Order: C-alpha cells, then structure tokens, then sequence
C-alpha cells in the first residue's frame, strides 16, 4: 500500500503504530493475521524489559569494578551507566523490531487477503 | 488505418507479366552474397546493402582515427614512460620471468609497446564509433521491415 | 557533438536525466494495456538501451575501482603477488563506485521522449509516475522546471488552482 | 560469501541470452559497441551535470501521516491499478482517522 | 614541411633517458617512503646499468635492507589506511538509513503459499 | 568559392529572413502568430492588404528601417574624420584619400546598420502593440509560413537574376 | 627458442622439444619431459581418428 | 553551387531546388570561371604590365597606377566572364547547337520563364485550404486510399459524400480550383480586390517554369548528347 | 515478474566483517616478519572473536533456513473455542530451495 | 487545426536553444573578459598603433567568444538543419496539388 | 480524492462568507492577480509574510490534507531548528563561561569594542545569542518561502476563479462525513426467458 522505492520516505514510527493498531481490530482482517498480530505483540514485550533488566543489573557491577572503584565520581557514574544504556537501547530495539517485522508481516498477509498487491495475481 | 482499393484477380496476361518481373528481379541477382530466396530477401538486401555501406564508412574512419590519434596521442603518451616515476630511468620489474634484454633500450620499448598498442587501437576504435553515422541503416520505428515482392519491385 | 545524433539511444547535455535504478524503479509502477503502439514503440527500444547500458554499466567504473583499491593499497604495487588484497580492495570498492553510478542521472533523447511527451501515452506516464512514485516525480519535477517543461501534473506549477500534492523546494520564479 | 547474488546475476546474463541473430531479422540492431561508447560518453556527461549544475532537491516533507499514499483522483486520471479502489478507500478512511 | 613535424622522431623518443637531476636535487631530512623508494630505484638502475661487479654486489647487499625497510614502511602505511576505510565504511553504514522500503512482492508468492492445486496432487479423479 | 563578395548580401542579414519553421516550432502559438506576422511583413507584403502594409512600413520606419540608416550613418561620419588623411604641402593624394574614405565609411554603416538591427529587432517585435493587433488580425498559418517563406526565396533570385545585365542589355 | 630458454616450463605446456644444439659435448642447463599430447591428439597427427570423431 | 541542403532548408522539394541551384551554379560558375581566368592571366602578364613602361610613363612614377591597372584587368576579365555566361545571347534551339555554350539559351529561358510566371500569393489560404492540406497527409500514394462514406460520421448522401469527397481528393481538383472556396477568397481579400490587385488560386509552381534540362520550354535537345528526341 | 532480485545496498554492510577479517590477516602476514609473537597476539585475539561473530550469525542462518523447510502455525478451531499448533508442508520455488 | 511539429524534434530543439542561450551569455562574459586581457597584455609590451592593438585586442576577444560557443553553435545549427529539412519536405509533401 | 458536489459541504465558503470587506482575498475575488516579488531585495521583504499567509491559508483550507501536512510539517520543523539553535547559544554560552573562568578567551571580536567600549565576552555572547536564530531563520525563510509562494499563487489562482469549495485533497473532520447505509437486499432471484 505504502511507496516502495530509495527515495521514498521511509516508515514513521506514528504510521507504523496506526498500522499495528489498525491490524490488531479491523473488520477487514482475517482471523489469522489478528492471531499473528496478537502473537507478536504479546512476547515482543519481554526482551525490551529482560534487556533493561540486564543492563541494570550488569552496569551495578560494572560501577564497582577493579579499575572502576577508585576513579572520580564523574568518570564512574559515566561507566557504569554506559553498560546499562546499551543493555537497555538493545532490549528496545529488540523488541521493536521483533514487533514491526511481524506487523509488516501481518500488513503483507492483509494486502494478499485483498490482493493489494501490484503484479499479484493469482 | 485508411485502406485502399483492392483490386480484381488478375488475368493471365498480369500474371505472366509478374512472372516475368519476378524472373528478371531473380537474374538481376550477382551470386556474391548469398542470400536466401524467399519473403524477405529484397528487405535483407536492403538492409544489407546499407550494412555495407556503412561498415565501409566505419572502417575508413578507423584508419582516418588510427592514423590521426597516433602521433598526436600516443607519441607524447611515449615521453611519459621516458623515465619512472621516481625519476630515474625505467628499470624492468620482471613479473615471472627474467627475461634477458641485452638490447640498449629494451626495457623501455617493449613497456611502452605494451602500454600503448591497445592504447592506440582503442582510441582509433573510439574515433571511429563517433564519427561514424550509422543512422543509413539506423531504424527508429524498425519501419524498414515492409516485405516488398519482386513483382512489386519492377515495372516491365 | 557526435555525428550519430539520429541514435535511437544518443542523448545531449542538457535532455531529461533519470538514474539508472530509477529507470528499473519506473519500471514497476506501469500497465501495458495503458500504452499505444508508438509508446510501446518507445519502451521497447529504452528496454533494448538499457540492457545494453547496464551491461556496460559496471565495466565503466572498473578503472575507477581498480586505481582506488591501488589507491586505498598503499604505496607499493604487488601486481599478482598482492593480487588477494587488490582483489578483496576491488570486491569491496566496486559496489560503492556502482551505487554511485546507478544513483546518478543521465540524459536520454528516448527517456525525454517517454516523459515529456505531449501525447496520451505521455500524460498517462506522467499521471501514473506522480501517483505511484512520490519522490522519483518530485525529483523528475524538479529537474523538469529547471528544463522550462511545464506539464499540468507538476507540483511546481504557478498556473494551477489545486493544492499541490507535495512540499516545494526553493526555485527561481 | 557472495552467493545469494544469483538473481542479480541472471539478470544481465538472461538479457543477452534472448537476443536472436541479426542475420535473422527480427529486429536487425547490433548496437553492442556503439552502445558502449555512446554510455561512455553520456554518463561521462551526467556526472559532470550532477558535478557543476543545479541538482535536483531531495528535501521532502516527513512528519504527516501517510503523506506519501496518494489516492485516485482528476491530478491522477484514475488510471491505477484496476483493484486499487480498496486501497483508495482504506487511505481515505485513515486520512479521516489522522484528521 | 610535413615529413619535418612526422618523419623525424623527438630525441627523446629514441635516446635512452637519464636521470632527472631535479627530483633527486633537494630532499627533505626525514626518512620517508619517498627517500627509501628514491634509494632502491637508485640501486636497481646501478645494477641494471653498471658494467661493474663489485659495487654492483655491494649495492645488491643494500638492496636487500632496503626491501626490508621498505616492507616495514609499507606494512606500517597499509595499517593506517586500511583501518581508516574500515572506519569510514562503519561510520557510512551507520549513519545512512538503510532504506527499508522495497517492494515486498518478491517476498510472497500466492500460489505457492496456498497450494492452488490442494489436493488435486493428492489422487485422480477417476 | 568568393560568392559573398559577387553576389547580393545584404539581403538575407536583416528584416527576419533568419526566421525560418525551427524558431516556429520553439515559440507558442501566440508568439507564432506574432512571429508569422514579422516575417510576411518583412518579407512578402503582397499576401497583406494594403492599409496594414502601409502601417506596418511604417511602424517599420519608425522603428528600424529608419533607424537603421541613422545609425550606419552616424557610424560612417564618425569614420569620416579626417578626411584629408594623407595630405602634404607638396601634393594631397586625392585618389588614395578617396578610397580611403570610400572604404573605411561603407564598412562603418554596415556595423552600425547590423548593431542597431540586432540590438532594436527582438524589442520592436517582441514588443510593439501595432505588430500584435496586426498579429491578431491576420494569424498566419503554418502553410501561410512556408508559403511565405519559398516566395521570399524566389524573390531573392528574381532580385538578383533581373539586375543580369546592367551594361549593355540590347535583348535581341 | 627463446621462450624455451626463458621459461622452461611453460615450453612443457606449450610441448615444444628442447631446441638448445647439445653438439658442444655438455648437457644443457635444464632438460625436461615434452608432452606432445596436444601436439598428437590432432587431425594432423597420431590422434587423427579420434580428432576426426571429436569433430 | 548552392548546396543542395541549403536549398532545400528553404521551403522546396527536392526537383525545385536542384533547378534552382542549377541556375544559380550557372551564374556563380560563370563569375568563377571569368575571375580564376584573371588570376592565371596576372600569374604571367606581370612582366608584360611592365613591359609597355614606355607607351606610360606615369606608370613606373606612380606604382598606385599599377595596381588600380590589375584590377581593371580583373574586372574586364570579370566581365569577359559575365558576357560569356550571364548573357542572353539568343540563337536557335535546334538540336546542332543547342547545349554548346556558343548561345546562353538554356540560362536565358529559364531565367526568363522564372521572372515571367513566377508571381507572390497574395492572398491568406482560406479555412477549407488549410483543412484540405491537413487532409491531404499520405493520400497521396500510388495506391489511392478507399475512402468510405459513412452516414453518422461523414453524414449527408451516400453519393454527395462520394462526389464531394472525389471532387476533394479522387477528382485531383486543389483547393485552389473550388467554387466556394475561390467566391470566399474573392470575398476574403476583397479590399485587396478593391485596390485592383488580382488574387492568384494556386500557387506558382516554380517546378512549373524552371528546367535545368529545359524540356518544358520546348528545347531540342543536343543530337550527339541525347537518344530521346524533343518537339 | 518474480525475479527476487535482493538489493544490494545492505549486502555490504553485512559483508563487511570478511573483508575486515581478510585485510587483518593479510596485515599479519606482513607483519610476522617484523613482529614478536607476544606482539602478534593482539591480531589473533581480534581474528579469532570476529570469527566467532561471524559464525553466530552462521548458526543463525542456518537455524533460519532449516525452519522454513517445516511450517509450523497455529489455528484457531473455533468448535472447541481452543487454537492449536500444527505442521504441514510448503510448496516454493526449486530455484528457492536449491538456494 | 494547424501543421504540428514532430515532438521529438521539438524537444530536441528546445534543449539545443536553452544550452545556446545559456553558452550565449556565458561567451558574452569570456569575450568581454578576453578583450579586456588582450588590450591589458598588448599595453603590456607590444609597441604599435593604437589602432592595431585595439583591432588585435577585438579579433582576440571575437575568437575567444567562438571557441567557448562554438560547440552548442554548432549543435543547435545542425539540429536546426535537420529539423528544417524534415519539416519543410513534409509541408511540400502535404502543400503539393 | 473526489469529494462529491452533493456532500461537500461548501464551509470554505462559509469561511469566505465571515470574510471582511477589505481582504484582499476579496480582491482576488474580484480579480487581484497576486504577482510574487521577482525584484531580490523586494523577496526580502515578501520574506517575512510566510507565517501570516499559512494562518489565511489554514483558515481557507482546516481541512485540506496538503495545506494541514504543511503546516503540521513547518512546525515540526521550526520546533526542531528551534532546539538546534537553542542548544547550540546554550553551548555556547557555558563553553564560553567556562573557559574564561580559566582564562581562555577567544579574540574573534576586537577585545574592545569601539563607541559603547563592550567587552569581548559581552560581544561574544551577544553574538552567540543572535546568530543561530538568524541562520534557522534564513533556512526556514528559504524552504517555507518557496512552499508558501507556491501555495498562496494557487490560492490567488482559485479564488480569482471565484471557486469557493475546497480543493480535491481535503478531508473534512467526521462531522462532515455522511455515514452508509449498510443493507442493501439483492434482486430476486427470476429466469431469464430466454
């Protein structure tokens, strides 16, 4: 339904929550895609918390390191935060790709229920 | 989309008159390109005859290229492998083989030989294939494909 | 100033210029039904151009890769020897210079004629690239208001009563 | 590594093995070289047009939703797709929805 | 008038060139690739060129050293480079968005998602 | 191979007889139209009634024709300066004075005619009200052009052929 | 000749037999095998028949 | 020696502007011919113009006098060519001397047909002119066009279309020759009627008064020269 | 129209890790001859945990690619009110899965 | 209705006058430039006329101007040729009677 | 999109309905044609209009999908230059405290100026403070100005048309839109004699 092509734009993340939202109650979707939309939704939103989860509790060691324990207070705070920031920014990412992989997924397997599809025929 | 008058079946006396075209446009033929007989054969030899003429014209213009492009080129192209590019003169890096080149300077004829045999053959190939028209035989709308008949070909 | 300027393929200096991807692009976003037999005509030959130019294509920017994996070597020529690293230099190179290539535009005397064609053909070209393309039409329009070639779809249309489609980029009135 | 390219690689390979012999006269072009140079010296003068002149501009608008999903209308022809109704509604009832 | 600008050849078209005094006149105090490369080609035109045999052996001793200084230099100049393109393809990839916005046609296919001929594989009909 | 300096021309450097179908095939349909009128104004007035001819030669005056000669003449005057160049006490050269004079004047009135024509031309056709009403009255077609346009090539050979014989034409 | 005395090996891909003149009574700095394979499976040689087949 | 291409740049077919060019390599030859006769005749009268330094004695006093002389003589040389080619010369056109540049015969018929029927249009090409012309686009191939006449599309009689469309295009009759269309050109150009200028219908055909061969001006063509035989 | 053709304008960020592994070698191999093994140990460290990424995502594709020859979903059979997991076959492209 | 020019040529002609007139201004800008550094250099060492280093200095400025605009000239001629041919033997075509 | 006659409400002309006698919209209802400035140092002076122009424009076209992605995209994109310039002067401001806290001044500026006799940190923070306003204020001017001429040429040209509905790209609010009647019973089933 969106453009495809390098210049286009790429997807918003406020157009791809109304798509997720829209596949997840619309009249016109099958039973399926709303099985595979519910099914993603659900277990994507463990690895974003596991994650933040991980990142504070490595980063607490990491605050209390060999290296770590007698540096200033400015360079420790900034290390031991580090680990908990990309610990935290993996789990996101993770499950935001987990969620819109499968709701492009989803809107493919909706196009094909009404054939929306340029060159799909059947 | 105009069509025109179609006419009758001709007589006898038209019929032998296009057997006679036809066997006159058959022996007009010299048995140096052979091409076969049959629908297409006059917009063969068209395309043909214009094919030759062409490849004539490119042809002369690679020579009128190879001769030009040379010494205005390729000359002056030899003073740059004169010395090497550390200045001094240039020395034979072998490859594989250590050749012997006893000769005073054939190290730097056999390089630049190298370098710019398809240096020059390439730009007489380049000259030619731009100043070459090659629109005779050149169809935009591919409208040379009528089939002409040789009863259509002659008037007797 | 090449004397084949009858060239079905030749093209000038200032003509429509497309990329070459965006000619695979414009490629997707067409229906044969819509086409008359001269646009028909036209789409077959610039098929025939473009395989052959994309044949030619990467060919081109061979030297280019070459001299620059040589470049990004060093200051030594291990011809044959450091043959691998020239070549894995090349491998990597190579799809940088043909990205390059392919996302520049190139004048074309047959791609001025499929777009800017006055006739039906032409309008419903440029009817359907503006729909179904946003940013390959924008960039088309773009460079066609530069060209003096005002065709009634064009965002960048001072003579239109219509809200244009799309954002307008600073140009000269 | 390289191995998932065969698509890529049947393309311009596919392309030549189609053409049929001149001699044979289906289209009687043999433009192999001629089409070499000619691109040689096009894209030579493409590249000096994107070096020093006006290039086209590649700012777009992006923070509207579904800015880009334009439907069927009089600056369109509706000459779409012939099943892109279903699309043309559906963009019209988020267009509603964003309103 | 022609045959003198075509006949006759440049001399040096046909002389065996020399050295450009100019590129080995002034040199920068510093022990560069470009003083290691001035030093090896000097050595390979003496041995190519000298009828000679004992500086010509003295000379190849040299050479020698110098092809193993010149092979730390360069391996040292080809790790700077190379870890500067591998920076910039990280930094390049990583700041361009890669854009996500191919046609997902290639990535269905209907009749062979859901078996047109279903069952119609499984036994004839009579 | 010296045929510019045997034959007439002057005639084709001035009044549009550069305007040929490519500048119509460039233009619009009303700048066509405007530039239709030029040319069979400058051109071939027979095809134009007589009310709109005598206008048109005299906008035309007005404009350049006059101007024109005005502006060649100025030129050969400024050239004239000093018409006893090469003069003595002794003897004054008439003859190469003379010459001089002839030589130097004529070339002056052609840069000047040509300037003016060059410089004025695009403006008084471009922008002259009378030349667009008379446009507007007449729009001349296309075939009209080229009608136009091979008579004023036959009138360019009839001009020169007529002047053949301008010696001794007995006839016979 | 001059190939053979360069590249010996490449003489025993190309088949070439050694052309260096042993008259001088001192055996030749490299002598080697020839394989005149190439040189026999050919229409103009010993593999004549099987050539002509392959043909 | 006017080109073909530029001639046939201006508006002309192809036979019109090679009997165009014709003529004029005739005139352009002619001056050609006289002037590179003044050169070779300089090249060795350069003593000779020195020579008779006795009969003038301002000559050798007064160099100008020698040169203002060689021009005189290109001139006169210029004009010896002129007389020789541009000239009318009238004589027989017979078939013993026709051809033979003794007489300009062919150039002075032509040049005399070309400023005789050759006339300006002098006119705006009606509305039916141009409609007919734009009708007139490939109807005129060897096979003629079976034009059909239809009762919803060309309407009126079956036979009035098939008489109107013969007179239009099968009868050969141009938009020049029609009834209606000559009473709205008299009606159209009726000022210029009223200043007493006739208005020409058809065109001058410039094919219908130039001839390089000279065929239409009803010359005998050289016995030695041509098989076919005129008059 | 199923030409499948995969863009190439992610395959060499991904590819990047070989190359980069490659150009380390090679700058090994010059460097042995210079180097002391305690000072080369650097490089092998670096070779050996990039190859250890390298086969992660390997046993990643191959997880990827043996799934999909088995399709495993899950229906919903309304009858019981309960969805349930089964598996069946596929049917694809032999050029799919020679690839 | 009225005679419609081939849109092929047309587009051709267009793009030819828009390079001619852009390479018009610009070699108006070389030629006035090169006059300017022709007078300047003959002042510089040239003993002469005045009149001569002024024509020297035009001629110089005339030529510069030419070779920067010979090219786009050039083109825009032929294709002006050609497009004239074509038109002007399609309008014989269609105005023969 | 299509928006039939029938159904579209005319509000734009309500809109031009509450317009006052001295709009110049009444103007180009009475045929102003609007000439943008195509002398430089005039566009300058049309450079400032933008803002005012979108709020006629908005109040024209509340329901246009191009005039409401315009402006919601000018506003994103002040909003952000905004921040840029804003985080920049802040930068700027403790760099330039900080630093002269130790000493390090920067001599961009004469260290006194003359007449008022400023400081160079007091000229400096002036300076910081006034330049990136100007620079996104040039950028936007550009980009919204080109946009802006654009969009209210085609407004003049719609309203000197006298055309008082909304443009084919306008998706009027909820209220607006008639709901479908959803049963519709087929025809019965009857066969065909022949």
């Amino acid at each position: 339904m969106e453009p495809f092509g390098t210049d286009e734009r790429n997807w918003t993340h406020e157009e791809k929550d109304i798509i997720t939202r829209f596949l997840k109650y619309d009249k016109h979707v099958n039973l399926k895609t709303a099985e595979m939309v519910y099914s993603a939704e659900v277990e994507s939103a463990y690895f974003g918390k596991a994650g933040a989860l991980a990142g504070g509790v490595i980063s607490a060691l990491f605050f209390n390191f060999p290296i770590v324990r007698n540096l200033p207070i400015i360079r420790r705070s900034v290390i031991g935060v580090l680990p908990f920031l990309y610990c935290y920014t993996w789990g996101k990412n993770t499950q935001e790709e987990l969620r819109w992989l499968k709701t492009f997924a989803a809107y493919q397997r909706f196009v094909v229920y009404h054939g929306q599809h340029c060159k799909l025929w059947v | 989309g105009f069509e025109t008058v179609v006419p009758a079946p001709p007589t006898r006396d038209d019929e032998l008159r296009m057997i006679k075209a036809t066997e006159e446009q058959f022996l007009q033929q010299p048995r140096y390109k052979l091409y076969m007989n049959e629908a297409h054969r006059i917009a063969k030899m068209n395309h043909g005859d214009r094919h030759n003429n062409i490849r004539a014209h490119f042809w002369s213009n690679f020579a009128l290229g190879l001769l030009i492009t040379g010494p205005i080129f390729i000359i002056p192209f030899g003073k740059a492998f004169r010395n090497l590019r550390s200045g001094v003169p240039y020395y034979f890096r072998p490859k594989y083989v250590f050749t012997q080149k006893n000769q005073y300077n054939q190290d730097r004829n056999w390089g630049a030989m190298k370098k710019q045999i398809p240096l020059w053959l390439g730009l007489s190939t380049a000259y030619a294939y731009w100043f070459t028209d090659f629109s005779i035989n050149d169809d935009e709308w591919l409208e040379k494909g009528k089939v002409i008949y040789p009863h259509q070909t002659i008037k007797v | 100033m090449d004397n084949n300027y009858h060239f079905w393929g030749n093209g000038d200096r200032q003509d429509v210029s497309l990329s070459y991807e965006d000619y695979y692009s414009i490629l997707d976003c067409l229906l044969d039904e819509k086409l008359s037999p001269q646009g028909l005509m036209k789409f077959k030959n610039l098929h025939e151009v473009s395989m052959y130019g994309v044949s030619y294509v990467p060919l081109y920017c061979f030297p280019v890769a070459y001299g620059i994996s040589h470049m990004l070597t060093g200051k030594v020529r291990r011809g044959h020897s450091g043959y691998r690293n020239l070549f894995s230099l090349m491998s990597v190179v190579l799809p940088f210079t043909c990205w390059y290539a392919y996302t520049t535009p190139i004048p074309r005397r047959l791609y001025t004629e499929i777009i800017c064609s006055n006739n039906a053909d032409g309008a419903y070209v440029r009817n359907r690239i503006k729909q179904q393309k946003p940013g390959i039409w924008r960039k088309l329009s773009q460079q066609l208001y530069n060209k003096n070639f005002r065709f009634p779809e064009l965002n960048q249309d001072l003579t239109a009563t219509e809200f244009p489609l799309d954002y307008v980029a600073p140009h000269k009135f | 590594s390289w191995a998932y390219m065969y698509p890529w690689l049947k393309f311009i390979f596919r392309k030549y093995l189609d053409v049929p012999y001149y001699w044979f006269y289906l289209n009687g072009r043999e433009l192999g070289i001629r089409v070499f140079f000619t691109d040689l010296k096009l894209f030579f003068y493409g590249i000096t047009n994107r070096l020093f002149d006006f290039n086209p501009s590649s700012i777009k608008f992006e923070k509207y939703p579904f800015y880009y999903w334009i439907n069927s209308s009089q600056l369109t022809e509706f000459n779409q797709y012939r099943k892109f109704v279903i699309r043309d509604s559906i963009i019209y009832s988020l267009n509603n929805y964003i309103i | 008038m022609i045959w003198k600008y075509l006949q006759r050849t440049n001399r040096g078209n046909i002389i065996q060139a020399g050295l450009q005094h100019r590129k080995f006149e002034n040199l920068p105090f510093k022990q560069n690739f470009d003083n290691l490369t001035k030093a090896y080609d000097l050595r390979m035109w003496y041995i190519s060129n000298s009828p000679h045999e004992a500086k010509n052996l003295e000379y190849v001793n040299e050479l020698e050293a110098l092809h193993n200084e010149l092979n730390y230099q360069n391996s040292r100049q080809f790790l700077f480079r190379t870890v500067s393109f591998l920076l910039g393809w990280a930094l390049f990839y990583q700041f361009y968005e890669l854009p996500k916005t191919y046609d997902w046609q290639d990535t269905q296919e209907p009749k062979h998602q859901v078996p047109a001929y279903g069952d119609l594989e499984e036994g004839g009909d009579e | 191979v010296f045929e510019f300096l045997f034959y007439n021309q002057q005639h084709k450097t001035r009044n549009g007889y550069f305007i040929n179908h490519d500048n119509l095939m460039l233009a619009s349909l009303e700048e066509r139209k405007k530039l239709i009128f030029y040319f069979i104004a400058n051109q071939v007035p027979e095809k134009l009634d007589p009310v709109d001819r005598v206008k048109f030669n005299e906008e035309l005056s007005d404009n350049l024709s006059t101007k024109a000669r005005l502006i060649g003449s100025l030129t050969g005057l400024i050239g004239l300066v000093g018409f006893p160049y090469i003069s003595t006490r002794i003897y004054s050269r008439p003859v190469l004075n003379i010459g001089l004079s002839l030589l130097i004047c004529p070339f002056l009135y052609y840069v000047g005619n040509q300037l003016t024509y060059s410089v004025w031309e695009p403006k008084f056709i471009a922008n002259n009200n009378t030349v667009c009403e008379l446009s507007k009255k007449y729009n001349f077609t296309v075939f009209d052009f080229a009608q136009a346009k091979k008579e004023a090539h036959l009138k360019a050979l009839r001009t020169e052929l007529v002047s053949d014989n301008l010696l001794y034409s007995p006839g016979i | 000749y001059e190939l053979f005395v360069d590249h010996p090996d490449l003489a025993q891909w190309t088949g070439t037999y050694p052309k260096v003149d042993s008259s001088h009574g001192f055996p030749f700095y490299s002598t080697y095998e020839m394989y005149r394979d190439f040189q026999e499976n050919t229409l103009n040689s010993d593999g004549s028949f099987a050539q002509w087949i392959t043909l | 020696a006017a080109r073909v291409r530029t001639l046939i740049a201006a508006g002309f077919s192809k036979e019109e502007a090679e009997q165009v060019a014709w003529l004029q390599n005739h005139q352009v030859n002619g001056k050609i011919l006289g002037l590179f006769t003044g050169g070779f005749a300089l090249y060795c009268c350069n003593n000779y113009f020195h020579y008779f330094e006795r009969y003038f004695p301002r000559l050798r006093y007064q160099p100008f006098t020698k040169f203002l002389a060689q021009a005189a003589t290109v001139y006169f040389f210029f004009k010896i060519g002129d007389y020789y080619f541009t000239s009318r010369r009238y004589g027989s056109n017979d078939a013993r001397m026709n051809g033979l540049m003794y007489s300009n015969t062919y150039y002075s018929t032509n040049k005399e047909a070309l400023i005789q029927n050759f006339e300006p249009l002098n006119r705006k090409f009606t509305e039916e002119e141009v409609e007919q012309f734009l009708r007139n686009e490939g109807r005129s191939q060897e096979e003629k066009r079976n034009w059909i006449y239809n009762p919803h599309i060309h309407g009126s009689t079956e036979g009035e279309w098939k008489a109107d469309i013969h007179e239009k295009f099968d009868s050969g009759k141009a938009p020049w020759e029609r009834e209606h269309v000559k009473a709205k050109i008299l009606e159209t150009n009726k000022a210029k009627i009223d200043a007493g200028e006739e208005i020409q219908l058809k065109p001058f055909k410039t094919l219908n008064h130039l001839d390089k061969t000279g065929l239409l001006h009803r010359l005998h063509p050289f016995i030695w020269t041509n098989n076919w035989t005129l008059l | 129209y199923k030409t499948h053709l995969f863009s190439w304008r992610w395959f060499l960020i991904k590819l990047l890790p070989s190359v980069s592994i490659i150009l380390l070698g090679y700058y090994l191999q010059l460097t042995l001859k210079w180097n002391l093994f305690n000072k080369q140990n650097t490089i092998v460290l670096l070779i050996t945990l990039l190859l250890l990424y390298i086969l992660w995502l390997e046993f990643y594709q191959f997880y990827h690619i043996l799934s999909f020859y088995g399709n495993i979903n899950w229906a919903f059979d309304y009858d019981e009110y309960i969805w349930t997991l089964e598996l069946d076959t596929r049917r694809t492209r032999l050029a799919n899965n020679y690839i | 209705r009225d005679f419609e020019y081939n849109n092929q040529d047309v587009n051709q002609l267009n793009g030819a006058f828009i390079s001619l007139v852009e390479d018009e201004k610009i070699g108006f800008w070389v030629g006035v430039g090169g006059f300017a550094y022709s007078q300047f250099i003959m002042r510089k060492f040239v003993k002469s006329t005045n009149i001569f280093a002024s024509v020297t200095s035009l001629f110089a400025g005339a030529a510069l101007a030419n070779l920067y605009t010979h090219q786009s000239r050039a083109s825009y001629a032929r294709v002006a040729a050609r497009a004239n041919r074509n038109a002007s033997l399609a309008l014989n075509k269609l105005m023969e009677y | 999109e299509m928006i039939l006659p029938h159904n579209n409400r005319q509000l734009a002309r309500q809109y031009f309905d509450s317009l006052p006698e001295n709009d110049i919209n009444r103007k180009y209802y009475e045929g102003l044609k609007y000439e943008t400035p195509k002398t430089f140092f005039g566009r300058f002076l049309n450079q400032f209009n933008i803002d005012a122009k979108l709020d006629t424009l908005s109040k024209f076209y509340t329901y246009q999908k191009t005039i409401r992605a315009t402006q919601a995209e000018l506003q994103e994109d002040r909003k952000s230059y905004l921040t840029n310039s804003l985080l920049f002067t802040a930068v700027s401001w403790f760099s330039i405290y900080q630093f002269a806290r130790k000493g390090a001044v920067l001599p961009v500026l004469r260290e006194y100026g003359r007449y008022f006799g400023t400081h160079r940190l007091f000229r400096q923070y002036l300076h910081t403070l006034v330049l990136p306003l100007l620079y996104t204020e040039y950028a936007l001017n550009q980009k919204y100005y080109t946009h802006m001429e654009h969009l209210w040429t085609v407004h003049v040209n719609r309203l000197n048309q006298k055309i008082l509905e909304d443009p084919l790209y306008t998706f009027y609010p909820q209220e607006l839109n008639v709901p479908k009647h959803n049963i519709i019973v087929p025809t019965i089933f009857r066969d065909t004699p022949q």
